[PDB]
């Protein structure tokens, strides 16, 4: 994914959607790795889907 | 080549119509949010 | 003649692309 | 022939006239003012501000998103309702 | 003198075809058009006000 | 069989009237059909087939 | 002419502010060149920055099509008027409005400040144009006379101070204390929409369809005529240095000597990305106050600036 | 009675739509060239409408030109 | 293919039970149902001729149900279709669900 | 129970009553008619008795162009019928027609 | 000296624009010298706006070109009118301010 799409200003905590119903200390935690992580996922989920097709 | 209707442009850029010379800048929005005066009272 | 105006009469009150072929006999 | 009714909107409001003041831009600093000048030198400032700011091996797919950066379509203002991006926004959440 | 029967000799009334024909120039400026002045003003406004 | 194919396809595309209005539908699938729902699911398994790769 | 008289630098376009919903049916500048303001069919007033062209304030309270928007000159106030019927004074110290202005009987199609005495114009499609007086929300007088809508209306403080036209083709000058027409003229065939004061001379202009006509002062001698462009004109607008505008419905603006009669340039302009290209044309334009710039309002639903070119000759 | 109005609605409809169609003394239209009797006149028109009463009017329109 | 029609006519017998008057469409659809149920063989046949032949269908009205957030789409057919249509999805199902076409992971299921 | 064969009477009246009231009302053309609802007055205007609709042979221009395009958008009658130019059940019926007499 | 309102608003929109057309055509288009087809020329206006609700593209075989920039101008705005009225007051029911019978039909109408 940062081969692809680099963010060397870490932007991808910018747009990340939590759950903001639950209390802060259940809510979900913004690090590097685990932001990242995210995004590589839904783009690897993504990437397998030909836009014509459908999309997410 | 195809264009799925998703994109499919109409129209040309706002900037080229005009041409170079001329600056297009859409404001929405605004600024100055409104509890602002414009024309702002002496004290 | 040019001003004559076509009366209001009211009636109230297509083309294909060719990569379909493509497609299907791809299919 | 001036009839005695009356209305709750008429009656006396506002009085008074507020005039411009000194600080507000009374008319006297106007008819002073080189306009021209502070005109240029606002616009040059605009200008530098805006300059300031600036394994898997299976799939059917190689990758859709190569160079596909959004486009400028919500930059384009469209004097047309129905094909403006507003409309299309508005259409897209509403309906199902 | 039909048109102005209705009005007071005052009141004035185009009619001649004099009237409508144009006249010209008047140079940059004459003394001809100009606005009354200051004065005139002052005692216009006052007297309306 | 090819003829029940060729009924549920062939249903997809009718006519869409409100009042005034009318047009052909020759591209979304009509939800309101009554076998829709075996369309909708059919067509998903695809694109899960897609998603999942077939190995997994 | 004269001698090939009076060279004026052409115009080009400078900027283009999209942000308006509808369209755009008047500009009026701020006294200081710090801002400008703009009524429209959107309902809304919005107030520009002259200098950046960012959008800094946006108001609302018509309940229709606002046409016309003055900003006083000795007064913190807008005067706004619209197809509502109803003529608004916002107060720009709160951004609020304090007054309403109430009595004409359909669309006010315009209105003007006189500059000294504190008293409010306004034109109608119900065919008076109305003085009221600012202070307590009075009419004054009205004016009966014309037999259609009354387009435009201008307000000077020397001898006829109200100059109004309007659609009945024929121009009439009211006395103001006397609320009664001293000259009719009725030299334009079709519709007036426009005129308007020259800064200096004492001289006036209305535009028709048909042609422009300049007017002495007082009592409207005839002068000139400018004729070239045919179009439904709804603007003319002039610079101290002799620059008259004349917009148009089909989009098309001219640039005129106002002295002669010259018309040096002819700008069409492009309609906006999307649009159409019928709804083109201008509805209204006017002049900062160093004269150095145009900005126009139109129905493509922007504002267009431009900035008279350096290089030129 | 709801079905006595579109007795007379399909009667004025066929007098719009109308030179052969009559009524005899009775109410029954006929048409005069075919000599048919027809219970409505919409139902009668038709058979005005149709290619058999068509011909026999051509036929009787030779036969007088002759 | 009794129990299958039966079912699809229960289905749709179902939309209508509050049953108010109605109209003239829904009272051709309730008509045409009971019809289904005095005389089926007929009505299977019926069936099972369209969907051996006919390719050309009627116009659907549509409307939309307010939800106050997002519009849903409703669709209108006329009843012969329904039927027709209706047998057709309790028979596909069926067959579906026998021969194990659907995957586990599918899971807008019948068994929970 | 309203549906049913379609009557010279009926079709005539169709006719007239559609001339007078105009294409847009329905339910009042359906009004004067019996046994026939306004879903079925307007479809049975649109899709036979409309003299826009074209009844004859069919050339071969139009059978080149109707099985090509047929094997372009298999079962899609709706879609094909106006680039044709005919009705989509008289298309059909000539579909089915040329495979028929093809063997 | 009646006032604008709620329930004359879309009545008022509708005569003005009549009027605007009205006056500025009729003063702008004209040289019939007679009556040039004002009932008329505004029938074609209700037939075009018709004709974009309902979606069906509106060509008059033989017309004036600056009638027809005319209808199509016109009633494009119209449409602007009539469809940011429709998002906004979508907004409005989505938030549940506004409770009344008719602007929820008439609304979910206009989507
Ligand atoms: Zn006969």
């Amino acid at each position: 994914y940062l081969t692809e799409h680099p963010d060397p200003n870490n932007e991808n905590i910018v747009g990340y959607n939590n759950k903001k119903c639950w209390p802060r200390d259940a809510r979900m935690r913004l690090m590097k790795h685990d932001v990242n992580l995210g995004r590589a996922v839904f783009w690897d989920i993504k990437n397998r889907l030909p836009r014509s097709v459908t999309t997410v | 080549e195809v264009v799925l209707h998703e994109d499919k442009k109409y129209y040309p850029t706002a900037e080229e119509v005009y041409g170079p010379e001329v600056e297009t800048i859409v404001q929405e929005e605004d600024t100055q949010p409104l509890t602002e005066p414009i024309i702002k009272p002496v004290k | 003649q040019e001003w004559k105006i076509p009366p209001c009469i009211s009636n109230w009150k297509v083309h294909i692309n060719e990569n379909f072929a493509k497609l299907a006999e791809a299919l | 022939q001036l009839s005695k009714q009356y209305s709750s909107r008429d009656l006396p409001s506002h009085t008074k006239i507020k005039y411009r003041q000194t600080t507000q831009d009374a008319p006297e600093e106007v008819r002073n003012r080189d306009f021209r000048r502070e005109l240029e030198e606002r616009e040059r400032a605009a200008a530098r501000e805006k300059n300031r700011d600036r394994w898997d091996d299976d799939v059917v797919f190689k990758n859709c998103a190569k160079g596909v950066d959004d486009q400028k379509k919500d930059k384009r203002f469209v004097n047309d309702t129905l094909r403006s991006e507003f409309h299309k926004k508005f259409m897209e959440k509403y309906i199902k | 003198a039909i048109a102005r029967q209705g009005q007071s000799k005052d009141k004035v009334i185009y009619s001649k075809y004099t009237d409508l024909v144009p006249k010209e120039v008047m140079n940059a400026d004459d003394p001809d058009l100009q606005r009354p002045d200051e004065e005139a003003i002052k005692e216009i406004t006052e007297k309306t006000r | 069989d090819h003829n029940i194919a060729d009924y549920m396809t062939a249903k997809n595309n009718v006519v869409i009237n409100y009042k005034d209005m009318n047009h052909t539908n020759s591209y979304g699938i009509i939800r309101g059909l009554q076998f829709a729902s075996f369309i909708v699911q059919y067509y998903g398994l695809v694109m899960d087939l897609l998603v999942l790769g077939l190995h997994r | 002419t004269m001698p090939k008289p009076q060279w004026h630098p052409p115009w080009k376009l400078y900027r283009v502010i999209s942000g308006h919903l509808g369209w755009v049916r008047c500009i009026a500048v701020e006294p200081g060149n710090q801002w400008f303001v703009t009524g429209s069919a959107d309902r809304t007033i919005k107030i520009w920055d002259l200098a950046s062209g960012k959008l800094k304030l946006s108001l609302t309270g018509h309940i229709s099509t606002v046409r016309g928007v003055i900003v006083s000159t000795r007064s913190p106030y807008l005067f706004s008027c619209g197809e509502d019927k109803q003529v608004k004074c916002w107060d720009l110290e709160y951004n609020k409005v304090i007054r309403h202005y109430h009595g004409h009987l359909s669309a006010v199609y315009g209105l003007d400040l006189h500059p000294t005495i504190d008293v409010l114009v306004t034109c109608s499609r119900d065919s008076t144009a109305r003085i009221w007086d600012v202070r307590t929300k009075a009419s004054v007088h009205t004016l009966s006379g014309h037999t259609n809508a009354v387009a435009t209306v201008r307000c000077q403080a020397a001898e006829p101070q109200i100059i109004t036209g309007s659609h009945d083709t024929t121009i009439r000058l009211w006395d103001l204390v006397a609320g009664k027409t001293r000259v009719t003229l009725t030299n334009h065939k079709k519709s007036v929409r426009a005129v308007v004061l020259h800064p200096r001379h004492y001289t006036f202009a209305s535009g028709s369809p048909d042609n422009i006509k300049q007017w002495k002062f007082p009592d409207g001698s005839f002068i000139q005529n400018l004729s070239g462009h045919n179009a439904i004109i709804n603007t003319l607008t002039v610079n101290s240095d002799g620059v008259l505008v004349s917009g148009a419905d089909n989009g098309t603006m001219h640039l005129w000597d106002w002295r002669t009669g010259y018309n040096f340039q002819r700008v069409h302009a492009a309609v906006q990305p999307g649009s159409l290209d019928s709804e083109s044309g201008i509805f209204a334009c006017a002049f900062d106050q160093s004269e150095s710039r145009l900005l126009t309002a139109e129905a493509d639903k922007t504002i267009k600036v431009y900035r008279e070119d350096d290089t030129a000759t | 009675s709801s079905s006595e109005s579109n007795r007379d609605r399909r009667e004025r409809l066929r007098q719009l739509a109308l030179p052969y169609f009559m009524k005899n003394h009775l109410g029954s239209y006929e048409c005069k060239l075919c000599l048919t009797l027809h219970n409505n006149e919409g139902s009668y028109l038709a058979h005005t409408q149709g290619k058999k009463h068509q011909t026999n009017l051509a036929r009787r329109a030779a036969k007088e030109a002759k | 293919d009794t129990k299958l029609l039966i079912l699809a006519l229960e289905r749709l017998k179902e939309a209508y039970s509050v049953k108010s008057r109605l109209n003239q469409s829904q009272r051709e659809e309730l008509g045409l149902i009971e019809q289904a149920y005095d005389n089926p063989h007929e009505a299977l046949s019926r069936i099972k001729r369209h969907l051996l032949t006919q390719r050309a269908f009627k116009e659907v009205g549509i409307e939309f149900m307010d939800l106050y957030s997002h519009l849903v789409p409703v669709y209108d057919v006329e009843p012969l279709e329904k039927i027709t249509d209706a047998y057709l999805d309790q028979y596909l199902w069926y067959e579906a669900d026998k021969r194990r076409l659907f995957p586990p992971w599918i899971k807008p299921a019948d068994t929970e | 129970i309203k549906g049913g064969v379609w009557r010279n009477t009926e079709d005539e009246i169709l006719k007239a009553a559609v001339m007078k009231y105009g294409k847009n009302q329905w339910s009042r053309i359906a009004s004067l008619l019996h046994r026939k609802s306004a879903k079925q007055c307007k479809a049975r205007w649109y899709e036979w008795l409309d003299p826009s609709i074209k009844k004859t042979e069919w050339s071969r221009e139009e059978e080149e162009k109707l099985l090509h395009l047929a094997k372009l958008m298999p079962t899609q009658w709706r879609t094909i019928a106006p680039i044709i130019g005919r009705t989509a059940a008289q298309c059909l019926e000539h579909y089915e027609f040329l495979l028929d007499k093809a063997a | 000296a009646k006032t604008v309102t709620k329930q004359r608003v879309e009545s008022h929109f509708d005569l003005e624009l009549r009027a605007a057309v009205m006056h500025d055509i009729l003063d702008m288009m004209p040289e019939g010298i007679k009556q040039n087809k004002a009932r008329t020329i505004l029938q074609h206006l209700s037939e075009a706006w018709r004709c974009w609700k309902a979606n069906i593209p509106w060509k008059v075989p033989g017309l004036p070109t600056p009638i027809e920039n005319m209808i199509l101008r016109y009633v494009k705005a119209k449409a602007d009118w009539w469809t940011n009225t429709a998002h906004y007051n979508r907004e409005r029911i989505r938030r549940g301010a506004t409770v009344d019978k008719t602007v929820c039909k008439k609304n979910l109408g206009r989507l």
